[PDB]
C-alpha cells in the first residue's frame, strides 16, 4: 500500500508540474503584450498550485521516509534470519528469503526463516 | 438481424456509428448487459483512437520549461539538440525542409519562451503549438476497482478511458490496479502503465515498465515505445542500440528502419538516412515516407528525374493530394516534361483544401513562369501567392527581385523589408537588402543586412565579399 500511495501521490504530482509549467508560459505571455488582469490571475493560479503541490510534497515524503523504514525493516529482518545459522546455511537462507520475496510468498518466507 | 449480432457485426467492419446506435438500443432496452456496453466502448474508443506511437507534440513549455538530458553541451554527433540553403529551402537557421510531415516533428527548438511566442505558431511543429501536451459513461461513478477484477472489461474500459476521454490519472488508476490484479504478467498493462507515465511526464518511471514489458515478450510497440523514451532524454545513440537490437529480433521491420532513418535524419547525417530508407524500400516500396523523403533528396540534388520517378510511384499508388501533383510539377518541369508539368499544378490547385497550399501552388507556377521567361506571369502569381498567404516571405523576395528588375526600388526595399521581417532565418531577403542598399548607398543597413544574411547562411560566399567591402570602406 505505500507502494500504490506513492505511485498515485507521483502521479498527482506530475500534473500538477505540467500545470505550473504551462502557467509560466502562459504568465509570460500575458506580461509580453503588457496585460495585467490575466498575468496576475496566472500569478494567483500558480501561487494556488505551489501551495497545494507542497501539501502533496509534504505528504509524499512523509509516506516515503515510512516506506524506506518498511524496506529496512524487510532486509534487516531477512539478515537476522541468516545471521542466525553458521557457515554454508546462511546465504542459503538470505537468498531463499530473497527469491520468497520478490514472488510475494510470505508463508514460504516464514517457512525458511522458521526451520529452513 | 438481431440486436447483437448486427452490431458486433458492424464493428468488425469498422461502420463505428452503427455498432453505437443499436448498442443505445441495447442498452435502453436492458439496464443489465454488458457486452452492448464494453461494445459501444470499443465502438466510441475507435471513433477516435490514434497510436500513442505517433503522437509527440510536446509542446512549448516542455522544450524549454522541462530539462531531461544529462549532458548539458555533449559532443557534437551524439545529440538531437547536405544541400546548401542555396539550393533546398529551409525553416531554421539549418534544417532544410524534410518530406513527409509527421506530428513527431520537431525541426529544430526555440531559445526562449519570448521567441517561441513572437514566431509563427507553426514553425517549430507540424500544428501550431500549445502550452501544455450526453457521455456515455461518467468517469466519477464507476469503481476501477471492481471492472480491474474483469480483464475483459478492463482492457477495452481503459481504452476508452485514455483514448476517448483522456484522463491519464484515472486511467493510470484503472491500469495499476488491473496490473496487480494479473500479478505484474502481462505485458499490456505494463506497456498501458508506461504510456500513462509518458504522457504524465516521467520518462524514467515509464522506461522501466517498457524495459519490464520486453523482458515479458518482444513486439515491435514497446520497441517503438522505448525509442521514444530515449529521445525524450535526448539520447540518440541509445534508441538506435535498441532498434538494432529489435532488428536483431524482428529481422526486417520497416517500423524500426524508419525510425532508425527518423533519428538519423534527426541528427542530419543523410548518407546513412537514404540507407535505411533503402532498406525500407527493399522491405516495402510503397512506403510514402522513405520513398517522399529520397525523392526530395534527389530532386535537391540535381537530380530531378529520379525524384519524378519517387513521386510518379506514389501517383500510382493511389494517392491523391495537393502536395503529391505539385511535387510532381516541380519534377516534371525540372526534368525537362514539359507536357505533364501544368496539368499537374491545376490538379494541385484543385486538391488544396487550405489558403497556404493555394499559396504555395502558385509561388511554384510563377517559379515555372520565371523559367520560361515572361516575368508578368510569375509577377501575377507571386502577387497571387500574397493574396492567398499573406506571410508568405518567399513571394515577397521573388517579388521584390521581380521589381528591382522593372526598376522600382522603393518598391523592392520595402518587399524585402518585409519578407526578413516575416522569415529571418531565410538568407534571401537579407542579402538582396544589402546588395540593393550597397548599390545605392547606405553602407549603415548593408552591413546589418549582410550580417543577418551571414547569421542565416553561414557559409554563403557573395556575403563574406560585401562584408569585406563594408569593413573595408569603414577605415
Amino acid at each position: 500500500e505505500y507502494h500504490s500511495v506513492h505511485q498515485k501521490l507521483s502521479a498527482d504530482m506530475a500534473d500538477n508540474s505540467n500545470l505550473i509549467r504551462s502557467l509560466l508560459v502562459q504568465a509570460e505571455d500575458a506580461r509580453l503584450m503588457r496585460d495585467m488582469k490575466t498575468m496576475k490571475n496566472r500569478y494567483k493560479e500558480l501561487y494556488d498550485l505551489n501551495k497545494d503541490l507542497l501539501n502533496g510534497y509534504k505528504i509524499r515524503c512523509n509516506n516515503h521516509t515510512e516506506l524506506l523504514g518498511s524496506l529496512k525493516a524487510v532486509n534487516q529482518a531477512i539478515q537476522r534470519a541468516g545471521h542466525l545459522r553458521v557457515g554454508k546455511p546462511k546465504n542459503q537462507v538470505i537468498t531463499a528469503c530473497r527469491d520468497a520475496i520478490r514472488s510475494n510468498n510470505i508463508n514460504m518466507l516464514f517457512r525458511i526463516m522458521r526451520v529452513g | 438481424m438481431e440486436p447483437l449480432l448486427l452490431a458486433w457485426s458492424y464493428f468488425r467492419r469498422r461502420r463505428f456509428q452503427l455498432c453505437a446506435d443499436l448498442c443505445t438500443q441495447m442498452l435502453e432496452k436492458s439496464p443489465c448487459d454488458q457486452a452492448a456496453w464494453i461494445l459501444k466502448a470499443r465502438a466510441l474508443t475507435e471513433m477516435v483512437y490514434v497510436d500513442e506511437i505517433d503522437v509527440d507534440e510536446e509542446g512549448i513549455a516542455e522544450m524549454i520549461l522541462d530539462e531531461n538530458a544529462i549532458a548539458q553541451v555533449p559532443r557534437p554527433g551524439t545529440s538531437l539538440k547536405g544541400p546548401s540553403p542555396a539550393v533546398r529551402p529551409v525553416t531554421q537557421a539549418g534544417r532544410p525542409i524534410t518530406g513527409f510531415l509527421r506530428p513527431s516533428t520537431q525541426s529544430g527548438r526555440p531559445g526562449t519562451i519570448e521567441q517561441a511566442i513572437k514566431t509563427p505558431r507553426t514553425a517549430y511543429t507540424a500544428r501550431p503549438i500549445a502550452s501544455s501536451s450526453g457521455p456515455f459513461i461518467n468517469l466519477s461513478r464507476l469503481n476501477l476497482a471492481k471492472y480491474a477484477q474483469k480483464p475483459k472489461l478492463a482492457k477495452a474500459l481503459f481504452e476508452y478511458i485514455f483514448h476517448h476521454e483522456n484522463d491519464v490519472k484515472t486511467a493510470l488508476d484503472l491500469a495499476a490496479l488491473s496490473t496487480e490484479h494479473s500479478q505484474y504478467k502481462d505485458w499490456w498493462w505494463k506497456v498501458q502503465i508506461g504510456k500513462c507515465y509518458y504522457r504524465l511526464g516521467l520518462y524514467r518511471e515509464a522506461e522501466k515498465q517498457f524495459k519490464s514489458a520486453l523482458k515479458q515478450q518482444e513486439m515491435v510497440d514497446t520497441f517503438l515505445y522505448l525509442a521514444k523514451v530515449y529521445i525524450s532524454l535526448d539520447q540518440p545513440l541509445t534508441a538506435l542500440n535498441l532498434f538494432k537490437q529489435g532488428l536483431d529480433k524482428f529481422p526486417g521491420e520497416v517500423t524500426l528502419l524508419c525510425g532508425i532513418a527518423r533519428i538519423y535524419e534527426e541528427m542530419n547525417n543523410i548518407s546513412s538516412a537514404t540507407e535505411y530508407y533503402k532498406e525500407v524500400l527493399k522491405q516495402d516500396n510503397t512506403h510514402v515516407e522513405a520513398i517522399a523523403c529520397i525523392g526530395s533528396n534527389h530532386f535537391y540534388t540535381d537530380q530531378p528525374e529520379v525524384a519524378l520517378r519517387f513521386y510518379r510511384r506514389l501517383l500510382q499508388m493511389g494517392v491523391y493530394n495537393c502536395q503529391l501533383f505539385n511535387n510532381l510539377g516541380l519534377c516534371c518541369f525540372y526534368a525537362q516534361q514539359y507536357d505533364m508539368t501544368l496539368t499537374s499544378f491545376e490538379r494541385a490547385l484543385s486538391l488544396a483544401e487550405n489558403e497556404e497550399e493555394v499559396a504555395d501552388v502558385w509561388y511554384n507556377l510563377g517559379h515555372v513562369a520565371v523559367g520560361t521567361g515572361d516575368t508578368n506571369l510569375a509577377h501575377q502569381c507571386f502577387r497571387l501567392a500574397l493574396v492567398s498567404n499573406n506571410q508568405h516571405a518567399e513571394a515577397y523576395n521573388n517579388l521584390a527581385v521581380l521589381e528591382m528588375r522593372r526598376g522600382h526600388v522603393e518598391q523592392a526595399k520595402a518587399l524585402l523589408q518585409t519578407a526578413s521581417s516575416l522569415a529571418p532565418h531565410m538568407y534571401e531577403p537579407h542579402f538582396n537588402f544589402a546588395t540593393i542598399s550597397d548599390k545605392i548607398g547606405d553602407l549603415q543597413r548593408s552591413y546589418a543586412a549582410a550580417k543577418k544574411s551571414e547569421a542565416a547562411f553561414p557559409d554563403h560566399v557573395d556575403t563574406q565579399h560585401l562584408i569585406k567591402q563594408l569593413e573595408q570602406h569603414f577605415a
